[PDB]
């Protein structure tokens, strides 16, 4: 809205990373103090620094807050193993008659190497045919990272309806697994000759097909 | 001290203006500031709008 933030910022583990926050002349440039918060994906945000002059208890001294007139800046020294969150600007807005937050910056560069994926295609069982639906599942497991595109074909034309893709989650041995469903009906399931799922990972494309008859 | 008949040019006539107008525009622009007073609700005295 009234506060704009960059989408992402790049840095190195050992140099200085500085973020710039720009607003208006009635919320931050009027004279109001600014507050910075960290939005960890899964935990409630906490207070980092208020007023850019005092240090709250439990907060390290590596975080520095300054207000260069209409713009506020935050600087850090060294990238540790907990900076994988979002930084926001909080200031009182007279026009909005309340507190308004910023956009949010993501702090990550690269932590995902490559691996070799493996897929499995399982046709629906006999009890699924009488439910007036056909859920075609093509599971993908043991791959890294979790960025796989899913394409469905019926050996004559690609299927662009009912295609879904779930987000992958970390396995026990630091890998990723995913599944893809396809909503169909048993009326046309038997008419088609075969069904398959096609995926591509870093140029490696594998294909598995099943025959209902 | 003796002037004969004829035409004679003595000085020059200059019409000095008495008033000056220097107004360049007809009106100047404005900025949105009436919303400070024309508002649905106001703030309090411990935390007022700046
Ligand atoms: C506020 O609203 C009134 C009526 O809508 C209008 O006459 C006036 O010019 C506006 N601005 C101020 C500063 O009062």
């Amino acid at each position: 809205s009234v506060l704009t933030q960059p989408p992402s910022v790049s840095g190195a583990p050992g140099q200085r990373v500085t973020i710039s926050c720009t607003g208006s002349s009635s919320n931050i440039g009027a004279g109001y103090d600014v507050h910075w918060y960290q939005q960890l994906p899964g935990t409630a945000p906490k207070l980092l620094i208020y007023g850019n002059s005092n240090r709250p208890s439990g907060v390290p001294d590596r975080f520095s807050g300054s207000k260069s007139g209409t713009s506020a800046s935050l600087a850090i020294t060294g990238l540790q193993a907990e900076d994988e969150a979002d930084y926001y600007c909080q200031s009182y807005d007279s026009s909005l008659s309340g507190s308004v937050f910023g956009g949010g910056t993501k702090l990550t560069v690269l932590g995902q190497p490559k691996a070799a994926p493996s897929v499995t295609l399982f046709p629906p069982s006999s009890e699924e045919l009488q439910a007036n639906k056909a859920t075609l599942v093509c599971l993908i497991s043991d791959f890294y990272p979790g960025a796989v595109t899913v394409a469905w074909k019926a050996d004559s034309s690609p299927v662009k309806a009912g295609v879904e893709t779930t987000t992958p989650s970390k396995q026990s041995n630091n890998k990723y697994a995913a599944s893809s469903y396809l909503s169909l009906t048993p009326e046309q399931w038997k008419s088609h000759r075969s069904y398959s799922c096609q995926v591509t990972h870093e140029g490696s494309t594998v294909e598995k097909t099943v025959a209902p008859t | 001290f003796t002037v004969e008949k004829g035409i004679y040019q003595t000085s020059n006539f200059r019409v000095q203006p008495t008033e000056s107008i220097v107004r360049f525009p007809n009106i100047t622009n404005l900025c949105p500031f009436g919303e400070v007073f024309n508002a649905t609700r106001f703030a309090s005295v411990y935390a007022w709008n700046r």
